[PDB]
This record gives C-alpha cells, sequence and structure tokens, in this order.
C-alpha cells in the first residue's frame, strides 16, 4: 500500500496535492498572492452574505427597511453589512491585480485556466450587479433600470427579452425577488468554477516572473507559499479593515440612502468604482445598441488575449517595449474609471471616446505588433 | 549603415536578461518546437542551460542579479539553440506541406 | 551482526581501477557464496 | 444616521493594534522559513 | 520491505574526541526517497516518544553480541585496545560494557534521544537523482512530534 | 535566560506549546481589551455617556 495516510486518503490526497506537497516555482512573487486572496475573499463574501441574508426581506416595501434594521438592531449587523459591502470591493481589487498579473507574465497561455478565469470574472460582475439592487436604494433601482433597459436595443427579440427579465414592465418586486435568488445562487457557481479553474492550473503548475521552465527549482507549497499567502492576506486585509472601520461610506453613492423612488431620477447615475471603466466605454458609443456591444466587448476581449500573443518569450520581464505599453493600458483604465464617474459633457465626452478607443487598440493591434517588433530586435 | 546593429545591441541591453546571466535562447518560451529542439541539444550544452536557468530562478527569488562583471555581453551571446530550432521548424513545415498535397 | 550492505539495479545488472585499491582481489581460493537472515550477502 | 459610530472607531483601534502586531510577526515567520532559500548558494561542478 | 523504500539503510553513531555524528544513511530509487525519509524520521520520533522495554530488551542483546563480535581475532582486539587508550585513556573490558548496557531501559533511551534528536536542526547530505526529497524546512519539521 | 527557558519549558513540547497559546491568549485578551478601552476613553474625555452620566442619575433625577 502507501505508507502514510496523507498520500492515501482520497480526501486528504487532493488536500495534500493542492496545499501541501504541490510543486510550485521557487521565484513567483507577490503578484501570485492574489489567487489565494480571491479564494479567501470568496469564502468571506459567502459567509458575510449568509449572515446578512438571514435578516433580509426580498420585497420592495421591506427591502430598504430590512437592511436598515440589520444595521440598527442585529448584533454587529452594522459590521457584517460593512464587511460584505466593502468585501465586494476587495474582491474586485484582487481580481484586477490577478488579471493584470497574468497579462503581464503571459499566464494567459494556460488557455483553459485563463478562459475559466474570464468566466469567473463575468460571474463575479453579475453577482455584484444583482447584489447592489438588494438594499433597494435610489442608485440600486436606477442602476438596475439603466443597465437592463439596454437589452431593448436588440432588434426584434430585444423588447421581449427585457420584460421577461423584469417579470413585468419595469424594475419592481418581481425583479427584486429573482435578483435576490440570483445573488444567493451565483457565488456557489463561482466556488465551483474556481475548483475547475484550479484543476486546469494544476495541469501545468504555476508560471513564474522569468517565464522559463521552473522544473529546475520547485519548492513545496507548504510552508513557503502557505506562509507567503497568509502574509499577503494580512498585508492586504489591513487597508480594507481600515477602510471599513474608519471610512465605511467612502466608496458608495450617498444616493443609496434615499429609498428607491421610480418618479425621481438621480442627477448622476454612476456605478461603483469597479464598473466605472466599463460604464465609460458603454457611454462612448452614443448609439444604444453599439454601446451595449462595446460594453460586452470591453470584458469579452479577454478571450482574445491568448490568440494575440506573438512574442517569442512568455513574459514581459525582458520586454521593455511591451512593458511601457502595458502601463499605458493600466493608465488607460484609470482614465476610463475617471471618465465614467463624470457627467456626459465636454471635455469628458471626447476624452472618454479616445480612452476607450485606445483601450481596444492597445489590446488588439499594438500588443501583437510591438511583440513582433521586439522579436526582430532579438534577431528572430 | 551600422544602424541595425545599433538597434539590436540597444534592445539586448534594454531587455536585461544578461543581468541574470541568461543567453537569448534561454529566455525562449518552450512551445512544441522549442521543446523538440531542446531534446536534440548535446549533453554539455543542455546541462549548462539547465544551470543558467536554475541560477536565474534562484536570483529572481532573491530579487538580486549578477554583478556587472558577470553580465553576458551582446557580442558574447551564444545562439546555441537557434540552429536546432530552425531545422525543427523546417522539418515540420515540410510535413505540413506534404500532408496537404 | 556485522558486514557491509549493498544493492544494484537489475534487468542488466549493477571500485576496481588502481594497482593497490584494486589489489587484494585476484582469486586465492575459488568462490564461496554466503547469505544471511540479518547480514548482507557475501561472496569470495 | 449611525449609532455604531463610537463602537466602530473603538473597534478600528483594536483592529489596527492587532493587525500591526500580527503583520509583523507573520513577516518574521515568512522570512524565517524563506531564509533557507534566500541564503542558499549553488555551484556547477561537472566532471569537466 | 513492505513498501520497497530503499536498497539499503544504516544507522551510525560516529564519535569523535569532543563531538560526533548521530544519524542515518540510505540508498534508494529516485521515486522512493521521500517515503523512505518519511519513515526514517518517523522512527527517530518513535525513539524519543514511544520506545518500549520490549524493544530495548532486544536492542541490548544485539549490542552485546555486537561488541563481542567486534573482538573476533587478534587484529580487532588490537584495534579496540589501540583505540580505547587513545580515546578513553584506558581499556574497557566487555564485562564493563555489559554493565553499562544492561542498565539501559526504555525510559532512558527516550530521554537521551529526545536530548540529541528532538527539535534539532539536522545536517543533510544528498547525492544523485534527488528530486523527490526536497526542502530543508520539510526535513526540519520532521524532527518533532511523532 | 528567559529565551532559553521559554523554549524548553513552553515551546519545545507541542503539547506545552499549545497550552501556552491558550493560556497566553486568555491573558492577552484581558489585557489588550482593558488597555484599548482605556486608550480610547482618554482620547475622548468628557465626550462619552459614561462621563456625562452623573448629571442625570445616581445623584439627582
Ligand atoms: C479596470 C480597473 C481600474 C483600476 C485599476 C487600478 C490599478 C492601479 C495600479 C495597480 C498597482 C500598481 C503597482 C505598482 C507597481 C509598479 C512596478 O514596479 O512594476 C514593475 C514590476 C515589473 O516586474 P518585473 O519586470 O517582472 O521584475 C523583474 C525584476 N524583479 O511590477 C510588475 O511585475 C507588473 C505587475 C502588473 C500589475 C498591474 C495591475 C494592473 C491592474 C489592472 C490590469 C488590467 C488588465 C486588463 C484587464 C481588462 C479588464
Ligand atoms: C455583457 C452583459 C452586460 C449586462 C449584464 C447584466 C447581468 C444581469 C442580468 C439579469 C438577468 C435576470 C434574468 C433572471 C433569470 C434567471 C434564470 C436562471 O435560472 O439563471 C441561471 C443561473 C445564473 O446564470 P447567470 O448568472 O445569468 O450567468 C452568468 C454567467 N455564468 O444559472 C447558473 O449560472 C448556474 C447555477 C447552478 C450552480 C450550481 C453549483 C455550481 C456548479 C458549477 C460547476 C461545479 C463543478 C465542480
Ligand atoms: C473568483 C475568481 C478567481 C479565483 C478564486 C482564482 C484563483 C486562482 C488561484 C488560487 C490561482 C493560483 C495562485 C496564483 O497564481 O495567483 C490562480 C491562478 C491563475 N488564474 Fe485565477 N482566480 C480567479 C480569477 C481569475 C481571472 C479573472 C483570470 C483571468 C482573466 C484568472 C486566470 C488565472 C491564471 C492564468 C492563473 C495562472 C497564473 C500563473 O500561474 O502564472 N483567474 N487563480
Ligand atoms: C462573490 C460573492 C458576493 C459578492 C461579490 C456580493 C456583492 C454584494 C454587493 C455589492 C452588495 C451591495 C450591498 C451594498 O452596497 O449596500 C451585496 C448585498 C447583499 N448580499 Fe452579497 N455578495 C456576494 C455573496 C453573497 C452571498 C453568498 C449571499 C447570501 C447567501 C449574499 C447576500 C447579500 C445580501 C442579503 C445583501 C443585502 C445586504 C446589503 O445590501 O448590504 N451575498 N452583495
Ligand atoms: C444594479 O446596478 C448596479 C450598479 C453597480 O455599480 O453595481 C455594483 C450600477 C449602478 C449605477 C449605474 C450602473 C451600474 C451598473 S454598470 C455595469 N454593470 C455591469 C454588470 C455586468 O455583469 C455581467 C457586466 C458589466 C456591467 S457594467
Ligand atoms: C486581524 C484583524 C483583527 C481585528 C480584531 C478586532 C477585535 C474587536 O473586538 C471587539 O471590540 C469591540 C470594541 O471594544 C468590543 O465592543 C467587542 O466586544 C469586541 O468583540
Amino acid at each position: 500500500m502507501a505508507p502514510n495516510i496523507r498520500k492515501s486518503h482520497p480526501l486528504l490526497k487532493m488536500i495534500n496535492n493542492s496545499l501541501i506537497d504541490l510543486p510550485a516555482p521557487s521565484n513567483i512573487s507577490a503578484w501570485w498572492n492574489f489567487g489565494s486572496l480571491l479564494a479567501v475573499c470568496l469564502m468571506t463574501q459567502i459567509l458575510t452574505g449568509l449572515l446578512l441574508a438571514m435578516h433580509y426581506t426580498a420585497d420592495t416595501s421591506l427591502a430598504f427597511s430590512s437592511v436598515a434594521h440589520t444595521c440598527r438592531n442585529v448584533q454587529y449587523g452594522w459590521l457584517i453589512r460593512n464587511l460584505h459591502a466593502n468585501g465586494a470591493s476587495f474582491f474586485f481589487i484582487c481580481i484586477f491585480l490577478h488579471i493584470g498579473r497574468g497579462l503581464y507574465y503571459g499566464s494567459y497561455l494556460y488557455k483553459e485556466t485563463w478562459n475559466t478565469g474570464v468566466i469567473l470574472l463575468l460571474t463575479l460582475m453579475a453577482t455584484a450587479f444583482v447584489g447592489y439592487v438588494l438594499p433597494w436604494g435610489q442608485m440600486s433601482f436606477w442602476g438596475a433600470t439603466v443597465i437592463t433597459n439596454l437589452f431593448s436595443a436588440i432588434p426584434y427579440i430585444g423588447h421581449t427579452l427585457v420584460e421577461w427579465a423584469w417579470g413585468g414592465f419595469s424594475v419592481d418586486n418581481p425583479t427584486l425577488t429573482r435578483f435576490f435568488a440570483l445573488h444567493f445562487l451565483l457565488p456557489f457557481a463561482i466556488a465551483g468554477i474556481t475548483i475547475i479553474h484550479l484543476t486546469f492550473l494544476h495541469e501545468s503548475g504555476s508560471n513564474n516572473p522569468l517565464g522559463i521552465s521552473s522544473d529546475s527549482d520547485k519548492i513545496p507549497f507548504h510552508p513557503y507559499y502557505s506562509f507567503k499567502d497568509i502574509l499577503g492576506l494580512t498585508l492586504m486585509l489591513t487597508p480594507f479593515l481600515t477602510l471599513a472601520l474608519f471610512s465605511p461610506n467612502l466608496l458608495g453613492d450617498p444616493e443609496n440612502f434615499t429609498p428607491a423612488n421610480p418618479l425621481v431620477t438621480p442627477p448622476h447615475i454612476k456605478p461603483e468604482w469597479y464598473f466605472l471603466f466599463a460604464y465609460a466605454i458603454l457611454r462612448s458609443i452614443p448609439n444604444k445598441l453599439g454601446g451595449v456591444l462595446a460594453l460586452a466587448a470591453s470584458v469579452l476581449i479577454l478571450f482574445l488575449i491568448p490568440f494575440l500573443h506573438k512574442s517569442k518569450q512568455r513574459t514581459m520581464t525582458f520586454r521593455p517595449l511591451s512593458q511601457t505599453l502595458f502601463w499605458l493600458l493600466v493608465a488607460n483604465l484609470l482614465i476610463l474609471t475617471w471618465i465614467g464617474s463624470q457627467p456626459v459633457e465636454h471635455p469628458f465626452i471626447i476624452i472618454g471616446q479616445m480612452a476607450s478607443l485606445s483601450y481596444f487598440t492597445i489590446l488588439l493591434i499594438l500588443f501583437p505588433t510591438i511583440g513582433t517588433l521586439e522579436n526582430k530586435m532579438l534577431n528572430y | 549603415g551600422r544602424l541595425m546593429d545599433r538597434i539590436r545591441k540597444w534592445y539586448y541591453n534594454a531587455a536585461g536578461f544578461n543581468k541574470y546571466g541568461l543567453m537569448r535562447d534561454d529566455t525562449l518560451y518552450e512551445d512544441d518546437d522549442v521543446k523538440e529542439a531542446l531534446k536534440r541539444l548535446p549533453e554539455d550544452l543542455y546541462n549548462e542551460r539547465m544551470f543558467r536557468i536554475k541560477r536565474a530562478l534562484d536570483l529572481s527569488l532573491k530579487h538580486r542579479i549578477l554583478p556587472k562583471e558577470q553580465w553576458v555581453k551582446y557580442e558574447e551571446d551564444k545562439p546555441y539553440l537557434e540552429p536546432y530550432l530552425k531545422e525543427v521548424i523546417r522539418e515540420r513545415l515540410e510535413r505540413e506541406a506534404w500532408n496537404k498535397k | 551482526x556485522x558486514x557491509x550492505x549493498x544493492x544494484x539495479x537489475x534487468x542488466x545488472x549493477x571500485p576496481l581501477l588502481c594497482r593497490e585499491s584494486m589489489s587484494g582481489r585476484s582469486a586465492r581460493r575459488d568462490l564461496v557464496a554466503g547469505i544471511s537472515l540479518n547480514a548482507p550477502a557475501s561472496v569470495r | 444616521a449611525e449609532p455604531e459610530h463610537d463602537q466602530r472607531k473603538r473597534m478600528g483601534l483594536k483592529m489596527l493594534l492587532i493587525s500591526a502586531l500580527l503583520t509583523s510577526l507573520l513577516y518574521y515567520m515568512k522570512r524565517h522559513k524563506w531564509s533557507v532559500l534566500k541564503s542558499r548558494k549553488m555551484a556547477y561542478r561537472p566532471p569537466k | 520491505v513492505e513498501h520497497k523504500l530503499c536498497h539499503s539503510f544504516q544507522t551510525f553513531n560516529t564519535s569523535y574526541s569532543d563531538t560526533g555524528l548521530f544519524g542515518f544513511h540510505f540508498v534508494a530509487d529516485p521515486l522512493s526517497i521521500d517515503d523512505m525519509m518519511f519513515c526514517a524520521q518517523g522512527e527517530w520520533m518513535r525513539l524519543c516518544t514511544s520506545t518500549t522495554e520490549s524493544e530495548v530488551k532486544r536492542a541490548k542483546n544485539h549490542l552485546r553480541s555486537a561488541m563481542v563480535a567486534q573482538l573476533d581475532g587478534t587484529t580487532p582486539v588490537c584495534e579496540t585496545i589501540g583505540s580505547h587508550l587513545l580515546n578513553y585513556g584506558r581499556r574497557i573490558s566487555l564485562e564493563e560494557w555489559d554493565s553499562r548496557i544492561s542498565a539501559v531501559d526504555a525510559r532512558m533511551v527516550r530521554d537521551v534521544c529526545s536530548k540529541y534528536i528532538y527539535d534539532k536542526c539536522p545536517a543533510l547530505a544528498a547525492v544523485g537523482p534527488i528530486e523527490q526529497l526536497l526542502d530543508y524546512n520539510r526535513i526540519r519539521s520532521g524532527m518533532y512530534w511523532i | 535566560a528567559l529565551l532559553r527557558q521559554a523554549y524548553s519549558a513552553l515551546f519545545r513540547r507541542t503539547s506545552t506549546f499549545a497550552l501556552t497559546v491558550v493560556l497566553g491568549a486568555v491573558l492577552f485578551e484581558r489585557a489588550f481589551d482593558q488597555g484599548a478601552d482605556a486608550i480610547f476613553e482618554h482620547l475622548n474625555e468628557g465626550k462619552l455617556w459614561k462621563h456625562i452620566k452623573h448629571k442625570y442619575e445616581a445623584s439627582e433625577e
């Protein structure tokens, strides 16, 4: 048989082959920490969400009040709401750095791992989207209104597609109850796909900053990265606990303290910060249908990353041209985040149209081009 | 017109894998072609490549590099794998063409 | 209780190149063959 | 608007003190374990 | 034997004037190293923790038969004598060795082993195809708790 | 030597180690709380309800 019961036990085995004896590159950096962060953050959101859901009432006449009652009457309910709301932001911060890492270190060449990643992102966006409607504030209702009303731009099938999703003729109680059910359900899908996400990863193991074969120097996950991750956890968890316990209402619209009123449109209907870049791209195209496509394309473009790799080397570490072009894109996304938070007027309009134009240009054209141009400077 | 040599030598230094004591062909991403070409490498060159890579890996986890003295010069870089890789590709292109006709 | 152990790889089978560290071995008798319950197998 | 105002900041104090303590301790334990690799030296010695 | 862990393994207590080297050495196939090292370190902990009187009653009998076998001939007696003076300052008769050995019990073996082995940073020499055995930290953690 | 003795008496055996963690946490909590509450209350002198409490009860009503 097998000596110990750590390599034998079919339960303790994949516990062992994933978090104990799993071979990892000796030189992966802190940019490889955000994987385990997302994992813990997911388990954190699910737990804080469950605790909130045990006091929530999915009804347009009780939604706002039930959430308020949770903060005011439930023991540490103010905190659980605080952690869950800001934890959703910690999720997106970690996932944007998780993605940015892969784009920089050519991790997308793990296509199965990468594709399951994009799907995980898309499910996360949908999860945070429907969760925002639950407190049923002004920004909740009108955020749900503006976004879902876009689907009616689809020809023929469109206007029916919307009223079906609504369960009526506008966002109302039939929409809130199904969004709560959807918000309850989706995180468990994220949990499941994560297991698939990690499964495809363990096929090839982790990549490393240098982008070369790390078989010459592998170390066990425990204790090197078991300790490294926990460090990276408490390092990242301090600013957000500071955020959540000193400036809890810093990130969110104060408009969400005014109960949903379908007869008053908020002056500036902007999303949370992690949707701002996508919101800006949405409003770049004045056409309603084109805007929807441009919005969908802004995230679905990640599927085209592996097919746009033309460089003979995997990472960007030894690629100075691709490096600055990468940081242009990162700065590009900041400018988009900024534009999305601003009204649709000059000069914000033309700035947004250019920033969103360059966003696709860098990813579709310049990145595979500069990569090629680099290869010929390497004499290939 | 010694411009092309000016640009290549510039990029080689700007790349900075020579700081890790790596050859140009050390940083090659191992696709199906590179993998095959590597298996054709002589024992000595292969065992040497293995050390250079493991050294670069060890350096990378230290966040250190080699002393300026130990940096691979542009003119001293050995394209040890490139002749092998070209034949591997040439052979494959033949099969791909021969399987269409 | 004494004697040094060994082991080789089979299928093909699995310190003798000097004048002195190879010497002391050139067949004096013929060939004895030993095997033990708890001691390494020997040969002469 | 937020009656938890006082307790929230009281927690923020306890958090920051604990977090500062724990982050430091965990940093040592990480560096301690990784000291094996961080100091490690290697040589290439063939029968050349 | 049960798990085909190694071709051979030996335990040694090489003593010097002011120091020594208590440890073990084994020869194994590239893919049986980690399991072998695992079991070996386990038995080290078993020494410091679980050693029974039944075990040492055998071990003492083996060591008795060992020291006597050590003096089979003139050369091995001369070797003992030439070393006993050089290291102990005197000759230790088999009669005296037996007295020291016969006083050894399980409680003592546990203590002495816990003193030199338990939670000590060991010295490691590894030669050959040695991938399966890796990380000093893992080996170091195998030095405590059976 | 505190370091040497803290090792052999507490940190060496895994059983004695765990007991130290428990015993140490119980003492740490009792201390950290009272200290933190003290640091917070002084930083807000006369502001808390426990401070202005004497005006409306336990003496006059
Ligand atoms: C809930 C969401 C996610 C979870 C829980 C998750 C989890 C993980 C974990 C634990 C790792 C290993 C540690 C690491 O490499 O950082 C990893 C690696 C990876 N993930 Fe994710 N991830 C998520 C989202 C994504 C997304 C959005 C993408 C891409 C768009 C992605 C693509 C990858 C890739 C390519 C790797 C390999 C990185 C490498 O080894 O170089 N993942 N993921
Ligand atoms: C990845 C996982 C999750 C994400 C990203 C997420 C995100 C969000 C967001 C952004 C809100 C808006 C709260 C606000 O801004 O005021 C919210 C609210 C809520 N979520 Fe989640 N959530 C997740 C998991 C869960 C789960 C698993 C449950 C229940 C089982 C849940 C239940 C709730 C409830 C009841 C609310 C209403 C409380 C409130 O509005 O603060 N959540 N969620
Ligand atoms: C119910 O609306 C939720 C909003 C939000 O920011 O949620 C966190 C919101 C509020 C105001 C204005 C706009 C929004 C949403 S903008 C947006 N929402 C989404 C949702 C997605 O799920 C796949 C994908 C892309 C996008 S872009
Ligand atoms: C790594 C993060 C650690 C955070 C530790 C926070 C501990 C908060 O502890 C809390 O403090 C409150 C204020 O006195 C008390 O009212 C609560 O009873 C107590 O549970």
